[PDB]
């Protein structure tokens, strides 16, 4: 009911507009939150013009048709996190409901390429009757990686769990990609590969048995 | 000065019931509008429901996806704020916030309709819904190097290397939640190459929830 683009990324001391539609907008205004892992959210903007004191200034928010915008106007590296609209459902409702959210990505650290380390099932685990394949990535910035699977240049699209990325003390980000697979196609393909692609460039390596 | 808290939160599994309550003070409480909102981990808010005050006869209003199985009260002698959730779901999973809940309106123009804001939060309560039962890991070398901590339940899991002695370049990686409902996760150490035959690398695997004590030691195939 209330949309807004799922991820946008902003450079320091730069001005970035977050924008939720929907159609309650048209004549609902719309309240606004930040909010951090671990963190209750935190109300930055409501109805015509009002910001919370304690609130900084370069939080502002705007709306025009069917539309809502919260604004930072010099974004700062605290202000890295997820950003939800609010409003009424419908007109002649009584609920409200959330915007899907935004993911507003603050670049406060040089682009780093992954390393990524792959490694093959154990001997203990095919033994019992299991294989795994474990793609380790590491050191990348910022912190958003796709992870793709080929058996023999041919995608796998089962069996596979990938963690979201989570930040290293060095501020860098961390992901793990797991395949799961029996031992029948474990040796049925001559190689498996991961593909980590960060920031339009792909890192692939690659097992055998 | 506004001080909100939550409690109840904790494991359940599907079709249990479960009370959470959130306390208040610093501010008018029995008139105030209060607001539950959920947040299941990795995705976005949902508003889960209101209570009103005096002025609109204490009226509930709940998202459709917990009517019926939802109800919220307040004890207003008390502070205190309920939401009851009974034959609970998976999607039901996630923190659980209180919010004292302004209302935007200007009585005497009627420009606007009215609009709810949630100014005050309080820290949140986590509650799971999970059918997983006590899991112990399955600990598998991972060769030249690191060890793989397979299939377990609850967090967390606690990995060392060499009994606490190899600390340096030990990266241990967060755990996967997969859609069986058990983690898995990795510790893995680089070393000199040169230094394999010389020094045994072992790994040490702790799951307290399951008893569960492995030290596997890793070493070329």
């Amino acid at each position: 009911e209330l949309t807004q683009d799922p991820a946008v990324s902003v450079a320091l001391k730069q001005t970035v507009t977050i924008t939720c539609r929907g159609d309650s907008l048209r004549s609902h205004y719309a309240s606004w939150y930040q909010k951090k892992p671990g963190q209750a959210p935190v109300l930055l903007f409501y109805g015509k013009n009002n910001r919370p004191s304690g609130i900084p200034d370069r939080f502002s928010g705007s709306a025009s048709g069917n539309r809502a915008s919260l604004t930072i106007t010099g974004a700062q590296a605290e202000d890295e996190a997820d950003y939800y609209c609010s409003s009424r459902d419908k007109s002649g409702s009584r609920l409200s409901v959330f915007g899907g959210g935004t993911k507003l990505t603050v670049l406060s650290q040089p682009k780093a390429a992954p390393s990524v380390t792959l490694f093959p099932p154990s001997s203990e685990e095919l033994q019992a009757n299991k294989a795994t394949l474990v793609c380790l990535i590491s050191d990348f910035y910022p912190g958003a990686v796709t992870v793709a699977w080929k058996a023999d240049s041919s995608p796998v699209k089962a069996g596979v769990e990938t963690t979201t990325p989570s930040k290293q003390s060095n501020n860098k980000y961390a992901a793990s990609s797991y395949l799961s697979l029996t031992p029948e196609q474990w040796k049925s393909h001559r190689s498996y590969s991961c593909q980590v692609t960060h920031e339009g460039s792909t890192v692939e390596k690659t097992v055998a048995p | 000065e506004v001080r909100l808290v939550e409690s109840g939160g904790g494991l359940v599994k599907p079709g249990g019931s479960l009370r959470l309550s959130c306390s208040a003070s610093g501010f008018d409480f029995d008139n105030a509008w209060m607001t539950w909102v959920r947040q299941p981990p990795g995705k976005g808010l949902e508003w889960v429901g209101r209570i009103t005050g005096p002025g609109e006869g204490w009226s509930v209003d709940y998202a459709e996806s917990v009517k019926g199985r939802f109800t919220i009260s307040r004890d207003n002698t008390k502070n205190t704020l309920y939401l009851e959730m009974n034959n609970v779901r998976t999607e039901d999973t996630g923190y659980y916030f209180c919010a004292r809940t302004g209302k935007y309106y200007d009585f005497w123009s009627g420009y606007a309709p009215g609009e709810e804001y949630f100014q005050d939060w309080g820290q949140g309560t986590l509650v799971i819904v999970s059918s997983a039962s006590t899991k112990g890991p399955s600990v598998f070398p991972l060769a030249p190097l690191g060890c793989l901590v397979k299939d377990y339940f609850p967090e967390p899991v606690t990995v060392s290397w060499n009994s606490g002695a190899l600390t340096s370049g030990v990266h241990t990686f967060p755990a996967v939640l997969q859609s069986s409902g058990l983690y898995s996760l990795s510790s893995v150490v680089t070393v000199p190459s040169s230094s394999l035959g010389t020094q045994t690398y072992i790994c040490n695997v702790n799951h307290k929830p399951s008893n569960t004590k492995v030290d596997k030691k890793v070493e070329p195939k």
